[PDB]
Formats: structure tokens, sequence, C-alpha cells
């Protein structure tokens, strides 16, 4: 629905550590870890980077 | 250390003491804790004080004991930049068959996780403990003779007592 | 005064899964059978988040809702199924 409560403007989005950020450094939550900004990231058979929030996999 | 000390004086190493009897320091032989240690990309230390590098990309085991099976622990590396001489550490598992043969899992944040649950620190089980240390880093503490460091960006330690 | 009874806490139990025992605290935490637990937890069907990160929010199917019982507001949403 359309709550109410305490948000930020839209250009900013919620950190964890109580203040929000920007979508720059906004982590992802991959299979739970929570990798940071710039974590280039691998197995030896897949290929995985976290860029801006977003977790970009491939194969 | 290139530095005079009068006799009768007692200095001691983290390990033990030693005294000054004529031109002689007598030491004791007593044993003291070792501590493996990962850190950076793929440094490693042993617990005698050995230093090397392995860059391998897999799960590998990092301790273990060998006789009885009171717990083992379980690294898992990943490359961790674009370059190929960049393996830095993801994960640490850790598991206690002394109690319900569990499984704990420090994670690539402060996070932890038993069995797959997430779990809001501290958590004081009968036996070990897991509590932040500066809020952010995480500290293991299983028994007296066990304890353990964040594995968020790869800093993993570890402290055995001389009953290992 | 001995009329001002408020709530403390709030029990909830699901036959369906485990016979599990949820707990909700008084602050805006949450207990699974003695273990407390971080936010979110996607079980295969209940749902907890937090709403405003200040008020927990439980969802068990899509016939169940919850909300906070720290400082005791406590709700239930029931679909006429029930």
């Amino acid at each position: 629905a359309c709550l109410e409560g305490c948000f930020c403007p839209p250009g900013l989005y919620m950190d964890e550590r109580g203040d929000c950020v920007p979508k720059a450094q906004c982590p992802c939550y991959y299979d739970g870890e929570i990798f940071q900004p710039e974590d280039i990231f691998s197995d030896h058979h897949t290929m995985c980077y976290c860029e801006d929030g977003f977790m970009h996999c491939t194969m | 250390s290139g530095k005079r000390y009068p006799p009768g004086t007692s200095l001691s190493r983290d390990c033990n003491t030693c005294i000054c009897r004529n031109s002689q320091w007598i030491c004791s032989n007593e044993e003291c804790p070792g501590e493996c240690l990962v850190t950076g990309q793929s440094h490693f230390k042993s617990f005698d004080n050995r230093y090397f590098t392995f860059s391998g990309i897999c799960q590998y085991l990092l301790a273990r004991d060998c006789q009885d099976h009171s717990f083992s622990i379980v690294i898992e590396t990943v490359q961790c930049a674009d370059d190929r001489d960049a393996v830095c550490t993801r994960s640490v598992t850790v598991r206690l068959p002394g109690l319900h043969n569990s499984l704990v899992k420090l994670k690539h944040g402060a996070g932890v996780a038993m069995d797959g649950q997430d779990v809001q620190l501290p958590l004081l089980k009968g036996d070990l403990r897991i509590q932040h240390t500066v809020t952010a880093s995480v500290r293991l503490s299983y028994g007296e003779d066990l304890q353990m460091d964040w594995d968020g960006r790869g800093r993993l330690l570890v402290k055995l007592s001389p009953v290992y």
C-alpha cells in the first residue's frame, strides 16, 4: 500500500547501518551473502559480480 | 635484542618467562597457544609460525582435530579481482560434532548462519559464544580452547590452546 | 496502577511446519524455538520481515498476517477461508 513512516528521497536507498545511500554503494545480497559494491567473484565454471545493487551472474 | 639487562631480572616473552643468572638466561619450555592465520589475498600462517601462500579456488580444509573429532574448520576460496593472482577468502564453515553436529557458517559480511538460519548476535548456546568485538567483527568462542575472528573480507584467525 | 495491563509477548504456533513455536518479543525481535533470528526469515510458507524497520510483519501463506508486539499493538488479518 501507500504507507506512512520515515523514508528518504528517491535518489537515496536504505543501507543496513541506519543511513540511506545512493545506488552506487548499495550492496548485493546474493545467496544471503552481503557483498560490497565492487566484488568480482567466480568459481571455476560461473562468473559473477556486484555492480550497483544487482548481482550480475553469467556462466 | 642489542641491549643490556642486570642480573636477576625476569623479562617475559608472550610464551613464558626467562631470568638472567651468570650471563645465562634460564627459561621454561611450557607450551603456549598457536595461531593459524588467513588474511590479504591468499597469505597463510601455520600454527608453527610458518608463512606461505597457496592461491587455490575450492573448499579447502583449514584445521581439524585428528585423533578425536572435537571440531573441523573449512575455508572456501574464490578469485577476488580481475587478476588470476588474487584469491581472497569468501566464507568459512565451522562444525561441532559435540553439539547437534551442527554447522556454523561465517559469511562475507559480518553475518553468521546456523544450519541455514541467520542469527542475531549474541548467540549464547551452552558452550559456544558468538558476539561482535568492535561491532565490526565476529568472534566465536567454543569452550575455553578455541577462538576465531571475522571472515567478512577475509582475515580469519584461530586460537588453539596446548590441549591440542 | 492496577488498571494498566499491557501486552508483553505473543506466541504463534504452526502445526503445519515442524509444529514449531514462534515468539514475538517485547522489542522488535523474534525467536523460533528459543533461537533468535535475523530478519528476513523466508522459510517455505511463512515470511517475517520488517515493515518500516521498526515493526515486524509475519505472513503465513496468503491467509494470515500479523504486526508488531514490541510495545503491544498486535494485529491480525484473516481471509474469509476461515
